[PDB]
């Protein structure tokens, strides 16, 4: 039974979805389960009481939204497991679990309780033929063609620099934060109560995210920006109410590179980027400088390559070229690599076979991964 | 003490008994 | 026993009833029970002493008219008691109370007490084989056929905007004010007594009520207006003298948006139809602007709903889709959804069953109505 | 010019006001300003038309209160101008702004641009020597003379708890909520109303506190109070009317523990109090756990400490000594530690002095309370 096999990005913000050997994602909708705030008096109301995808995107005022997944690390299984039953059900794919087999995606250095509890919903609640778990860095590297090169990504969750040269994935130069778009959102809120404009409810915690996506840049000189009075641009919100947004606009992403600002002392992004380029072996650290891959939907600020570039000239050796390359489909680039891994005839060898998980158990998983 | 508002007998505080 | 259920659209100006599936009701009759102030000496007279319905329009003079609703909350339980009667009675329906289940209205944020005395008089003094008490804006949108929208009403008891999305109606929105046409009625009867033309007995009362409906018109900007010096036109009342009304006409429907003339500090019902699409959430309110239904008498002035329009435009924020929709019978929008919901299939499941009122008693129907 | 300092404790309920190194304030009245409604033919009437402290408390019926701070965020800043001025002048403080310096205080993470307004009045408009702004949490310790605690206040505008400890305030690990006491108090309005007797007016808002402050008690299991049926106890009014307040005196609190019942999804008194000390850091969690202070008028509640520790109970890790201290004087605790901070030697170092705020600006002042 050796069918199309579905790829299935995980993450925090936003989970992708669709077949291997496709050019994009067709299915990509955000990863969170929204459920009715208010009372239904009326009859021919929306039925069912569990929204997820573009029906919870159309309707968030009506849901109290909350998200299962926190730095790659899902905390409401039940929630994730709807989820995936909707990605697999007639309004996104139209297809059934018991016929392709799964690429699933997972962060670097979780819990492998959560490893396991993943695998257990894919062989015994859906009816999956073979799964097959793997990581973000060594597919975003599949996606730009590529051996050599660190993987600088940056989802909602997780932000972590995996070092791979020639197909040599070094597993204890991998550097991690739970510092990402989640808490640069998060950071971005808290600022604009600072501001004025507050938003509590968690339907409205959805605006913030847009105007983080939308109105926001990375200074190269953070105090020479504070030094400097801004212009306080306007931004127009779903109701149809401006907002002066002021100073928090720029200081709000400044949590990637200094984690001291909410309160949690971490290395950041930069450092990151240069401890796991450190931390690898002394012959393979130039060809590291040379080859960054930026990845995930924080490396989309405005000047963020600007400041990374600015921030590895003042920590790395002097005298030596630096190259963050940056493709076009970042967000997608984890996914896009998934499609071409599924589609390569050695993928038949790395997956683990529903057979295989009734035997043995967890530990074929583990043993298979890595 | 003098001024509108105060409760008589709430207590300074409630303890949880500490045990060895 | 499942009949042909009767519906009871309620109001303290006017009570609407009929049966369940028809397109408009057919017994529209004033909601007041009418008793001779003067002794009937010759025989052959009114017999019965108690008028309720076309009897009492027909011979306003002979009775002292007292209204037993005021503001949808029944002060003389026993003359509602007697219109409900009436309304069983072969001089309207020709119908058993024991046959058909009952559809009962009653506006929103009302007294809880009135609402368990209404139960009771429906199953112990009546013997109703089952009731249920409704909303009128949910109603409102059954007639309509939406599921979005605002609902603004304005009867002679109470004026209520009630926001629902997509059958949500939302309880902590609910504006309600208790400035509608009976206190418009009041005003301009007060304002006639300053143009010297006084009224004061019960059935003379009804009277101002016919020049209220008749010649008003509310004004775009109520300040040019009252700089400029009016025509003073002319109606002709029932006897035959002439009265020119003057500036009464015109300032009389301004209560409904100055509460401040009549010495009550209220919203208003620009400020509550605004207030109660502030009070939902942010991703809702500009569906709820662009769904505004009217209902109700007090609606029905002339330049109402331009004066509506304009207040919104000064208070909602800029560049927002405003649309004031209504229906082509607006005193009979309420009744019609009621017909609609009693002739649904579902109507059996909402209702407090005679046999579930005896087990439970008051808390089983606070359970099914909210 | 070092004279003894005054002590404007700020707060949308109640203002407290006096001199430094006291033991109580002596000038206490509630934060609102009262303008007549209705107009004034005879003379030898209640001069001025604007009405502060107790003749507003004493002329409630004339006046349409408006209340200038909501959730410890002042709207309209004429009327706070106008209350600091009375403060200051003749009918209460008997002195002049120029002679003393002032210690104001503020709810943590409130808009920074009315902090800066503050500052304006008090060094323009008026002309202050020196201003010191400073915390709830941090003054309610000076009070009670420790370093170490966990300060959950409760006034009419703002809840928050701040974990300090040792003499250091953690600003990330502050949870705040504007949910309160007023807000409490408009929810009873709202069942009042539910249950029959009806209050819409500013001077008839002020019975609802009334009734709030002297017949309320939370219940420990508030799931076996709806079980069971009330007993209904009775309230006179300045009028004499009897008002049966049934279960809404139980109900009504329960807005603090479960914000769900307004329609505004937040944390809660008891969550804020746990996440606070949860954000902190994991040694310091044992001694903020012993060090409860409790403040504000919203924590007088009849069983409201009571319940507060069950719900730390059921939340917190097992086998923890819980300590929920609250002092006597709980609604004078933050004047009384600002008291204490005045009257030390280290405050002429922390505050802002009026030629230092003409030479810098803001700046300065947003530098030394943080």
């Amino acid at each position: 039974i050796a069918n199309q096999p579905v790829v299935i990005d995980n993450g925090s913000g936003v989970i992708k979805a669709g077949f291997a050997g496709d050019q994009i994602p067709k299915y990509c909708f955000p990863n969170y389960v929204g459920r009715p705030k208010h009372v239904r008096v009326m009859a021919g109301a929306l039925e069912g009481d569990i929204f997820i995808g573009p029906k919870a995107e159309e309707h968030r005022g009506l849901l109290s939204i909350r998200y299962p997944m926190e730095h790659g690390i899902v905390k409401d299984w039940n929630d994730m497991e709807r989820i995936w039953q909707y990605v697999y059900s007639k309004e996104q794919l139209q297809t059934f679990s018991e016929e392709h087999p799964v690429l699933l995606t997972e962060a670097p250095l979780n819990p492998r309780k959560n490893r396991e509890r993943a695998a257990e919903v894919f062989f015994e609640t859906f009816n999956v033929p073979a799964l097959f778990i793997s990581m973000q860095a060594v597919l975003s590297l599949y996606a730009t063609g590529r051996t050599t090169g660190v993987v600088l990504d940056s989802g909602d969750g997780v932000t972590h620099a995996v070092p791979i040269y020639e197909g040599f994935a070094m597993p204890h130069s991998i550097m991690r934060i739970d510092i990402a778009g989640r808490d640069v959102s998060r950071f971005l809120r808290l600022y604009l109560r600072k501001e004025g404009y507050d938003f509590h409810s968690s339907s409205e915690f959805e605006i913030v995210k847009a105007i983080k996506e939308r109105a926001c840049y990375l200074s190269i000189n953070p105090q020479k920006d504070e030094t400097l009075e801004t212009e306080k641009a306007q931004y127009y919100l779903p109701d149809g109410s401006t907002i002066e947004i002021g100073p928090s606009r720029f200081r709000a992403p400044e949590l990637l590179f200094r984690p001291d600002l909410i309160g949690e002392e971490s290395e950041g992004i930069h450092e990151v980027l240069v401890f796991a380029i450190q931390k690898s072996d002394m012959d393979l650290r130039r060809t590291l400088f040379s080859n960054i891959v930026l990845s995930g939907g924080s490396t989309l600020f405005k000047g963020f390559g600007d400041r990374l570039l600015s921030e590895v000239k003042k920590l790395a050796p002097k005298d030596v070229k630096i190259r963050i390359s940056a493709p076009q489909e970042r967000l997608y680039s984890t996914w896009i690599g998934g499609s071409i891994l599924a589609s390569l005839d050695t993928f038949k060898k790395m997956w683990v076979s529903k057979k295989e998980y009734e035997e043995d158990g967890a530990r074929s998983i583990h043993r298979k991964t890595f | 003490m003098a001024d509108p508002k105060y409760a008589d007998l709430p207590g300074i505080a409630r303890n949880e008994p500490d045990v060895y």
